[PDB]
RNA sequence: GGGAUAAGUGCUGAAAGCAUCUAAGCAUGAAGCCCCCCUCAAGAUGAGAUUUCCCAACGUUAUAAGAUCCCUCAAAG
RNA sequence: UUGGCACCUCGAUGUCGGCUCAUCGCAUCCUGGGGCUGUAGUCGGUCCCAAGGGUUGGGCUGUUCGCCCAUUAAAGCGGUACGCGAGCUGGGUUCAGAACGUCGUGAGACAGUUCGGUCCCUAUCCGUCGUGGGCGUAGGAAAUUUGAGAGGAGCUGUCCUU
RNA sequence: AUAUGUUAAGUGGAAAAGGAUGUGGCGUUGCC
């Protein structure tokens, strides 16, 4: 888990989500797993 | 009951005489050990030709104290002087004989090879 | 919704099946008439949200109450084993002691090799929760493969 | 669970198997009786209510607690027992299997039973910091003035006030306190004594309490 | 040890046909939170409860149950 | 923190370090939980949650700091008039003596140094720790109690077995 | 209180670069 106030996707396959009142993003690449804090 | 700065008495021919309290081992705020403990010590006083000389940092096993040790069954032993033995990281002695009785904790603690050379186990 | 827009089970409206497999009731959301088929009030957002998810809830229901759910888990791993202690599943996955999971109404447990084990119920998030469950016993490791995955999962493998 | 009162008559020692010397305390439990059993229904909790060592009968101009008065007596009578000296309820225990006026005997408790003892601590009357909170002396040389007092009490400005719970001198024991996990060493039918493992509160011919251990 | 949670981990699941731990639902998850353990506690003026004891006449006098004064004391001070 | 400003105090708001006693914050040192790892394992790196408890004994120096010795699970960083002198000390620092270097014609002086050098106070109020008396609690009284609420406690090592 | 709309953050009831399928209103265009 990255936790960044800057997320945004890494590659193509990075999808951006909210969860929880947070903008996160999920990826196949378990690098990619950001939250944004 | 040894602290730092007693002074002990070495029990052993391993060039040591006399050595100084360093530091009582086994955990922190500790201030006090006993027969059986392992404490850190400096050798204050040293024979000619001993393997261990005088300013060496070295760690020792106490084998007698003054105030001695309480047994579950009620009993006690008191030594007339504080005795310790220079040892290695495996228990064993750094010298090849013990000189005057130690307690028979000692074998509890796992001090064998001290408790088969010493001249007396009490 | 796309997907917001039967068989002889019953579908008697709050809503309560009396299929082959059980009953398996529920609520669904309340602001939803149903015709089935359900239909979406007010066109809101939230509205379109919810007929969406009571449609997907409906049809949950009819296909368990027809031909129920099965998830399969496999046991990845030299000496890990699954047994059947009567109606429990008992796992050895390399642990000191053995794993007791217990089983729930209308859930059952199978066991074949005492290496790949099957949940069967009229519920798909009960049998779901089961199988995640079993997964969490012990879940796989990427270096060898170890653990309890799921049969169709794919795992990602990193090398020494 | 189990339950009874007595009175702690000194400390002994005795020798178990294999040798050990085991310390402890002679506590002896005789004249315990069931005076009330106080239920949900009535009184909103279980509990028996215990009477422990039988006092003198009411008399016209009695002067001490020697001598029952008469709410006391009626209290007793009503139970069919003597006026008790001291009174306690026990809420562990369960109440259906006691009768009131039914003896509690020291052969409630067995040897090898795990107990909790209630007592209260002897006193120490006016106490320093030193000794009724184990703080540090100032130096004791070195042109010290400062030996036995409590030191600073707070801060400055902020906050301009001594905290509640700051410690200070007072008095000193004579408070309830529970000794937990003790064990039952010997129970002696005659002489009606029980022998505790290790020490308890109070003074010799103090009041304890002797319960079944809650843990 | 019990309950509820954090970061996490999910199950089911739409908006968004798919995907998605979430939006509605359902779980799980910390030496931490609330209890569990010890002590004080009804001036808790919201002043609670139980058992037992006592019962008068003309503010006054004498009293009940019950306390004290005074005296011998210590486990208390 | 070093500063900038000069708004309270010059009919006085005692300055450094230490001792005693703490108390709070979390940007967490240890212990608990977790994601990622260029995570094989044992170890580590990094980020997230987490303030319950814990978090040392010496050599040198007035020291704070720092270095070192030996430990420890760890030897966290900060606030509280750089917490705390009507609680203590008084080594240092604004005092009278004296000396060295240096500057000054001199009296004397110091990005300096050196030896010596008086620490007062019987607690009124609030606050705090204990301990009594009065009245109240719709009769009076003895004993046993419920628990609204409050306080306490809360750490952790090593070894064997698997 | 009245009418219309916005917010779901207790935002309202203290802050930035920057990040984001939060949500309302204008639109310009590509495909159908
Ligand atoms: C020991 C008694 C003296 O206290 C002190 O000396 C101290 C320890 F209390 C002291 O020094 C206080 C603390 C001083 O006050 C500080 O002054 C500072 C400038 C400021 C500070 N604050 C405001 C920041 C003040 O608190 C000062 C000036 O005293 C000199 C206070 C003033 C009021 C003052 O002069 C008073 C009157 C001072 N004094 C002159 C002593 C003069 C010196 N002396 C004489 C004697 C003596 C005489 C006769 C016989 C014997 N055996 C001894 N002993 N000591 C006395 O005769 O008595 C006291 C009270
Ligand atoms: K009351
Ligand atoms: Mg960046
Ligand atoms: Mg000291
Ligand atoms: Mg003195
Ligand atoms: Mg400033
Ligand atoms: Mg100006
Ligand atoms: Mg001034
Ligand atoms: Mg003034
Ligand atoms: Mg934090
Ligand atoms: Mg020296
Ligand atoms: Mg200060
Ligand atoms: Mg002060
Ligand atoms: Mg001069
Ligand atoms: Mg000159
Ligand atoms: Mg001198
Ligand atoms: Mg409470
Ligand atoms: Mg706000
Ligand atoms: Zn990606």
């Amino acid at each position: 888990m990255k936790v960044r106030p800057s997320v945004k996707p890494i590659c193509e396959k990075c999808k951006v989500i909210k969860r929880k009142g947070k903008v996160m993003v999920i990826c196949e690449n378990p690098k990619h797993k950001q939250r944004q804090g | 009951m040894i602290q730092q700065e007693t002074r002990l008495k070495v029990a052993d021919n391993s060039g040591a005489r006399e050595v100084l309290t360093i530091k009582v081992l086994g955990g922190s705020g500790r201030k006090t050990a006993n027969i059986g403990d392992v404490i850190v010590c400096t050798v204050k006083n040293a024979t000619p030709g001993g393997v261990v000389k005088k300013g060496d940092v070295v760690k020792a096993v106490i084998v007698r104290t003054k105030s001695g040790v309480r047994r579950n069954d009620g009993s006690y032993i008191k030594f007339d002087e504080n005795a310790c033995v220079i040892i290695r990281d495996d228990k064993g002695p750094r010298g090849t004989r013990i000189f005057g009785p130690v307690a028979r904790e000692l074998r509890e603690g796992n001090f064998m090879k001290i408790v088969s050379l010493a001249p007396e186990v009490l | 919704s796309r997907v917001g827009k039967p068989s002889d089970v019953t579908v008697t409206f709050h809503v309560t099946v009396k299929g082959p497999k059980g009953e398996l009731s529920r609520t669904l959301n309340e602001r939803m008439t149903f015709k089935i088929e359900v239909v979406r009030p007010s066109d809101s957002k939230e509205d379109r949200t919810n007929h969406g998810t009571t449609r997907a809830l409906l049809n949950n229901m009819v296909q368990g109450v027809s031909q129920g759910y099965v998830k399969v888990l496999e046991l990845v791993g030299v000496g890990y084993r699954a047994q059947m202690q009567g109606k429990d599943l008992i796992l050895n996955v390399g642990y000191s002691h053995p794993v007791e999971i217990k089983a729930e109404e209308n859930i059952t447990f199978s066991v074949e090799k005492n290496t790949v084990v099957k949940v069967e119920g009229i519920s798909k998030e009960q049998v779901g929760a089961l199988a995640s469950n079993i997964r969490s016993v012990r879940p796989p490791e990427p270096y060898k493969g170890k653990g309890i995955r799921y049969q169709g999962e794919y795992v990602r493998r990193k090398e020494g | 669970t189990k339950g009874i009162l007595g009175r702690k008559i000194g400390m002994t020692q005795v020798f178990g198997e294999n040798g050990e010397l085991i310390p402890v305390t002679v506590v002896e439990a005789k004249e315990n009786v069931v005076l009330q059993k106080k239920t949900v229904e009535v009184d909103g909790y279980n509990a028996i209510q215990v009477g422990f060592e039988d006092k003198k009968a009411y008399k016209k101009d009695a002067k001490s607690n020697k001598y029952a008065n008469k709410p006391a007596e009626g209290h007793a009578k009503k139970a069919d027992a003597a006026p008790k000296r001291f009174i306690r309820e026990f809420r562990n225990v369960d109440v259906d299997a006691y009768e009131v006026g039914q003896e509690v005997s020291v052969d409630t408790f067995v040897a090898g039973d795990v107990i909790d003892v209630t007592g209260v601590s002897k006193g120490k009357g006016f106490q320093g910091a030193i000794k009724r909170h184990g703080q540090s002396r100032g130096p004791m040389s070195h042109g010290s003035h400062f030996h036995r007092a409590p030191g600073s009490v707070g801060m400055a400005s902020d906050a301009s006030r001594v905290f509640k719970g700051q410690k200070m001198p007072g008095r000193m024991g004579g408070n309830t306190v529970t000794v937990q996990n003790l064990e039952v060493v010997q129970v002696d039918t005659e002489n009606k004594v029980i022998l505790v493992k290790g020490n308890v509160p109070g003074p010799k011919k103090g009041l304890v309490e002797i319960r079944t251990s809650i843990k």
